[PDB]
RNA sequence: GGCUCAGGACAACGGUUGCACCCCCCGUGGCGGUCGCCGGACACCGCUGGCAACCCGGCGCCAAGACGUGCGCGCAAGGGCGGGCCCCGGGCGAGCAGCGUGACGCAGCGACGGCCCGCCCGGGCUUCCGGGGCAUCACCCGGUCGGCGCGGUCGCGGCGCGCCGAGGGCCCGACGCCUGGCGGAGAAUCAGGGUUCGACUCCGGAGAGCGGGCCUGCGAGACGGCCCGCACAUCCAAGGACGGCAGCAGGCGCGGAACUUGCCCAAUGCGCGGCGCGCGGCGGCGCGACGGGGUGCGCGCGAGUCAGGCGGG
RNA sequence: GGCGCUGCUGCAGUUGAAACGCCCGUAGUUGGCCCCCCGCCGCCACGAGGAAACGGGAGCGCUCCAGGCAGGUUGGA
């Protein structure tokens, strides 16, 4: 066989069960205001992946204190959540896991972390002259809106300095 | 296959023969090539093989692809040859001697 | 050709099996040598290599008197009992097992020696004594055996009887 | 082994099974509806005529994993050639236990044995059953509900791989149950 | 098939290869000789995969051809020649003598040694039989045979061999406190002393050593190589078999990057 | 190595045993004792031919790491005797393997030294547990179930044949019929328990239009090997010869439904040895499906064009 | 999947569809209380032994990503 038949890939939302309920259908354009999102497809894709957060914390929080898999995949999971900036330092218990939301996760992209540091002058604006190539990470540019900060690379954002714009 | 024929009948179109018991006779073609074995050429110029001497690298050929004749033996075969020969002695006699050193062995135990 | 594959079989409840491949090569079975009394030994070529000596018309073998400790060669002069059939009896037809008439004439020098066993003493005294084939002789191409001795010879002189 | 035979007064009396045995064959010799002679091939059958008793008549062996041989077969006068303890061929592989079924062939018996299967939705066990056909020793003589144990071998028939090597009995009338073991 | 297996596919390459998923569709197939298909890795894979010397087969070929790789102090010109536990590997150009042993994850490591050191090889008794005219043969767990053994010598234990006269110098018996190391199963490549050692009739042998920090394990008798007499005869690697859990190999996979 | 899923439902297949019932090339390590340089002849090639084309005839001069014979310190297969008459190291759980000694036989290895033996991978068979639907299919089987003996096999075995017995399976579903039945690793769905599908990537099986038979070889019941029957097609001066795309591209037909009659062995592997490889790779067709980014923001970009790198056989 | 309209978890059977006209009875299924500290099953735990890929899962910014096993003393647990 060609070896192209053996590369994995898969699908990353998951679309809701009631399509036409008017209640939450208002307050998920107010979202795609306070963001500015394409289309319904980045709502998906973000409770998709609060989805799977939720699921282990609760597989690991059927289990026991002492336990090998807690002391595993909990302190695995907070250290990534950490450093994604999806939970802060204060919280250090599996149990906070659970009260997140989609909004937190949005909180870390490109388009929020300019519009903290002043880099642009709205959402709107940060979109357009993300896809401009003018703001960098770094010293790296990055042409992504969805892109995912990590606090690290959190205090290295700016203008790209090859840009019409220094 | 087909193979047919007969016995020599009617529907027999072409043919092979052979003229036994002699416009007729009078051509010859040569020999096109000549021996190449140690053994033949002497046997030919009524030489032995026995003697030891086997070398005959006399080169006449009509220098007329075609020499180098075979089976010739020399020096370096013949002391190769005794190489070879020699060792397949030496072999059993560290082999036999070994056999007294394990009874010995035994016998001590 | 022939074999010996078990799918054309039953099972054990007497049900037909069903058939899903076609006959193998390494299930073979050959024809059997049938090897007459009185000399020609075949090689057949099997897997892998291996000669099998198959023959026919045998005429002489090796055999041994086992309590007396005596062994001579001797021809094979008639078969005449068999186990399985009297068609391989009537036919001297040389397989495994069958007791036959073997030439006296190696053993007389043995007729010497007293205090041995005198049914095999006045048998020798005749022309011929009563043995055994050992060998397998569509096999290894070769019928050899031992003299009959204990009551296994008088088994089979009871049933060669006049009856 | 350290310790070599302590001392009855006996033992050469007790030594006339030779003459028990040579008697046994002489009348297998006299049977003449059977067709061929039978005999182990361990045995000379010259050692018949001898009197000095000093050769043996009648082979066996010990096939270990902890099975002791029985009296039976070792001063039995039977020839078989498919015995465990006085035969040609071996044990070797699985030793597994169950009740005589049927006792009503040659020298063979079938084996029941009992076992349970989980099915996993329903959460619970249905009771199965296979029949297994084995090899049965003259030495042993046994009937139905017995417990027998038996041993593989190599190939000896279209269905038996099993071999008898011991029969704990059980008496008559018993009730019946499923005795998985 | 109608015949052997001359192909091997990437994928049914064993596990521990190390291979990678992409980057083809075939795998070296290893040659008969010296070990097996499951307890080794060809010559080919250690020195393009691993060391870089050749970067592809089209010159580690030319490498084995110009014999530039000693095995066992003698050379050799196959790519997929198995090279196994305790064989020796120099390679004169770049001064570099090695022997081969297991990590702690039952992988193929090599490690360094001295001219005092490739000496000598060690070897497990596999089995003791007779050959021709009535002969005793030892045959062991790299295919070597050694005729007229020493009767001391029996089965399961360990000798050391001269590579070059082919003959026996020392040897080790396997009884209860040899120190020991694993050759399969889940606890390849860890070393401890062999404190008991039940058997079974009919079946396999069970056999449970201890490493030198109290943890223990089992496994069966075809898996207990022995390496010396409460201290090794061959060196053995820095980690020296005692297995890290997954929290402490976590944590140095921090350290690293940090 | 590639292709396909037609056949086959106590099969195959999956895990789990065994061969004290077996076979095996290459490679690795051993071992090597065997009752004076020989002989003629074959292909390529020369001279003459037949035939529509397919394919071949006759005569002749020429080699071996080709045969044939064989120089040599006796040892291939098989066979008789050599065991203990509470029971329990050469090697085992297990009387297994060697050896000795009476008879046969003359095999293999020797004209450039290899018969033979352990290991290895592979095969064959083999124990146990799992292994579709129908009761408008209730009884079923008769080499069928067991025993003795020979034969055949690489080998065990009703595998085959002779003789003896009457067994063997079944409502814990036999037997029979049906399947638009390849099995597993797996996939779709989604609280938990479950339902349905297993064409195709890995492993295992089976086939090469359909019945069969076989030669050569360590290994095949091989179809890019041969031989015959059947159903179909092909060239032909009418006498004859000849085929097997369920290999890659491409054509026809069928159907709701599926791309180029490309370039390369440079990698990956295999074979032999520097090459060969429609394995495998690289481009082409390709809204089946997956992932990412635009059709503006308040004033700078990508989509295209033309140049140079980088990459790429 | 919705479907607890196939129901082991977990449906219904007076009148909506649905308790055989009754008694006996084999296979099957089920069977009170009692002795503890032995043996043989079942069961529970923990091991050994065998395949990857897939499914999870530790670490790693193909600019992100579907991915891949990378990479800066390493690593693919
Ligand atoms: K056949
Ligand atoms: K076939
Ligand atoms: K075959
Ligand atoms: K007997
Ligand atoms: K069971
Ligand atoms: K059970
Ligand atoms: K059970
Ligand atoms: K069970
Ligand atoms: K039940
Ligand atoms: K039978
Ligand atoms: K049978
Ligand atoms: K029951
Ligand atoms: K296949
Ligand atoms: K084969
Ligand atoms: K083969
Ligand atoms: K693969
Ligand atoms: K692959
Ligand atoms: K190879
Ligand atoms: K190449
Ligand atoms: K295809
Ligand atoms: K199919
Ligand atoms: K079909
Ligand atoms: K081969
Ligand atoms: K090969
Ligand atoms: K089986
Ligand atoms: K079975
Ligand atoms: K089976
Ligand atoms: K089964
Ligand atoms: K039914
Ligand atoms: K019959
Ligand atoms: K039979
Ligand atoms: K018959
Ligand atoms: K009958
Ligand atoms: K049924
Ligand atoms: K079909
Ligand atoms: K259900
Ligand atoms: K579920
Ligand atoms: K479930
Ligand atoms: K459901
Ligand atoms: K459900
Ligand atoms: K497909
Ligand atoms: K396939
Ligand atoms: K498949
Ligand atoms: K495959
Ligand atoms: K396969
Ligand atoms: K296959
Ligand atoms: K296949
Ligand atoms: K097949
Ligand atoms: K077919
Ligand atoms: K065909
Ligand atoms: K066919
Ligand atoms: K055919
Ligand atoms: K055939
Ligand atoms: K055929
Ligand atoms: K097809
Ligand atoms: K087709
Ligand atoms: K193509
Ligand atoms: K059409
Ligand atoms: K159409
Ligand atoms: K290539
Ligand atoms: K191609
Ligand atoms: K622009
Ligand atoms: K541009
Ligand atoms: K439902
Ligand atoms: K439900
Ligand atoms: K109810
Ligand atoms: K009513
Ligand atoms: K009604
Ligand atoms: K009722
Ligand atoms: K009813
Ligand atoms: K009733
Ligand atoms: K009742
Ligand atoms: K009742
Ligand atoms: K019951
Ligand atoms: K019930
Ligand atoms: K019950
Ligand atoms: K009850
Ligand atoms: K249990
Ligand atoms: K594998
Ligand atoms: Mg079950
Ligand atoms: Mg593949
Ligand atoms: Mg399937
Ligand atoms: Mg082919
Ligand atoms: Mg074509
Ligand atoms: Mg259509
Ligand atoms: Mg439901």
């Amino acid at each position: 066989p060609r070896i192209s038949r053996h590369r994995n890939s898969s699908k990353t939302y998951s679309t809701p069960k009631k399509p036409f309920t008017k209640p939450r259908l208002d307050a998920e354009l107010k979202l795609c205001g306070e963001y500015g999102l394409k289309c319904k497809r980045e709502i998906y894709r973000a409770r998709y992946m609060l989805a799977k957060i939720r699921r282990t914390a609760r597989n690991l929080l059927t289990l026991d204190e002492n336990d090998i898999k807690r002391r595993f995949e909990g302190a695995a999971l907070l250290r990534r959540l950490h450093m994604l900036g999806i939970l802060d330092e204060e919280k250090d218990q599996l149990d906070y896991v659970l009260g997140l939301r989609i909004e937190d996760i949005f909180k870390r992209r490109l388009q929020s972390v300019i519009v903290e540091s002043k880099l642009a002058k709205s959402v709107h604006h940060a979109r357009n002259m993300i896809k401009a190539r003018h703001i960098s990470v770094g010293g790296q540019i990055v042409n992504i809106p969805s892109y995912m900060v990590r606090i690290s690379n959190t205090s290295r954002v700016a203008i790209a300095d090859t840009s019409s714009l220094a | 296959k087909s193979i047919r024929g007969c016995i020599v009948g009617p529907d027999l179109h072409a043919l092979s023969v052979v003229l036994v018991d002699a416009g007729l006779t009078d051509v010859v073609v040569p020999k096109r090539l000549v021996p190449k074995r140690a053994s033949k050429i002497r046997r030919l110029f009524g030489l032995p093989t026995t003697k030891v001497d086997p070398k005959d690298q006399m080169l006449v050929c009509e220098l007329i692809l075609k020499p180098k004749v075979q089976r010739v033996v020399t020096d370096e075969k013949y002391a190769r040859k005794q190489r070879v020969i020699a060792e397949k002695k030496e072999i059993m006699r560290k082999s036999l001697q070994q056999l007294e050193e394990y009874k010995a062995l035994l016998s001590r135990m | 050709g022939i074999t010996h594959d078990k799918m054309y079989k039953r099972s054990k409840t007497g049900a037909v099996q069903g058939k899903w491949h076609k006959k193998r090569k390494y299930n073979l079975g050959r024809q059997p040598a049938n090897t007459k009394l009185i000399q020609k030994i075949s090689t057949i070529r099997c897997r892998g290599g291996n000669i099998k000596r198959r023959a026919l018309r045998l005429s002489h073998g090796s055999f041994a008197w086992g309590s007396a400790d005596i062994s001579h060669k001797a021809r094979i002069l008639q078969v005449v009992y068999n186990s399985t059939s009297n068609e391989l009896v009537r036919t001297n037809t040389l397989v495994k097992g069958c007791v036959v008439q073997i030439d006296s004439a190696p053993f007389k020098s043995a007729l010497s020696n007293d205090t041995l066993d005198k049914e095999i003493l006045d048998q020798i005294r005749g022309d011929h004594i009563l043995a055994r084939i050992s060998s397998r002789p569509g096999q290894v191409g070769t019928a050899d055996g031992y003299i009959l001795e204990g009551p296994e010879l008088l088994f089979y002189q009871k049933k060669l009887a006049p009856k | 082994r350290h310790p070599l035979r302590p001392d009855p007064d006996r033992e050469r009396r007790a030594l006339e099974r030779a003459e028990n045995l040579r008697k046994a064959a002489y009348e297998m010799a006299e049977n003449q509806h059977e067709r061929a002679y039978h005999k182990q091939s361990q045995i000379f059958q010259g050692r018949f005529l001898r009197k000095d008793n000093a050769r043996c008549l009648r082979f066996y062996k010990s096939i270990g994993m902890g099975y002791h041989t029985p009296i039976t077969a070792i001063n039995g006068t039977y020839i078989d050639k498919k015995c465990p303890f006085t035969g040609n061929v071996s044990i070797r592989g699985r030793i597994l236990r169950g009740v005589v079924h049927s006792a009503k062939m040659q020298r063979s018996i079938i084996v029941r044995r009992d076992y349970l299967h989980f099915v996993q939705k329903y959460k619970r066990y249905e009771r199965r059953h296979k029949h297994v056909a084995a090899h049965l020793s003259p030495c042993f003589r046994v009937k139905e509900g017995d417990i027998v144990t038996i041993g593989e071998c190599r190939p000896l028939s279209k269905t038996i791989r099993f071999n008898v090597i011991k029969v704990e009995p059980v008496s008559e009338a018993a009730k019946k149950r499923f005795s998985p073991f | 098939a109608r015949g052997v297996r001359k192909h091997l596919k990437r994928l049914n390459a064993p596990k521990h290869w190390l291979l990678d998923k992409m980057g083809g569709i075939w795998a070296p197939r290893p040659t008969n000789g010296p070990h097996g298909l499951r307890e080794c890795i060809p010559l080919i894979l250690i020195l393009r995969n691993r060391l870089h010397y050749a970067n592809t087969y089209a010159e580690t070929s030319m490498i084995l051809q110009d014999k530039n790789v000693l095995i066992d102090g003698k050379p050799r010109t196959d790519p997929t020649f198995p090279v196994g536990f305790m064989d020796v590997f120099e390679i004169p150009k770049v001064h570099k003598t090695f022997r081969v042993l297991y990590d702690v994850k039952g992988r193929f490591t090599l490690v360094p040694i001295q001219s005092n050191e490739a000496g000598f090889k060690l070897c497990r008794v596999q089995k003791i039989f007779l050959g021709d005219k009535g002969m005793p043969y030892l045959s062991t767990h790299d295919a070597r045979t050694i005729r007229f053994p020493h009767p001391d010598i029996k089965t399961n234990d360990t000798i050391k061999i001269n590579l070059k006269t082919g003959k026996i110098d020392e040897w080790y018996k396997f009884d209860i406190g040899k120190i020991v190391m694993v050759t399969g199963g889940r606890n390849c490549g860890r070393i401890g002393t062999i404190q008991a050692i039940d058997k079974h009739m009919g079946s396999y042998t069970m056999i449970r050593m201890k490493d030198t920090e109290g943890t223990e394990f089992l496994t069966r008798l075809c898996n207990v190589f022995v390496i010396g007499n409460d201290s090794p005869a061959v060196a053995i690697p820095t980690t020296k078999g005692i297995r890290p859990d997954i929290i402490k190999n976590r944590e140095l996979r921090l350290r690293s990057i940090a």
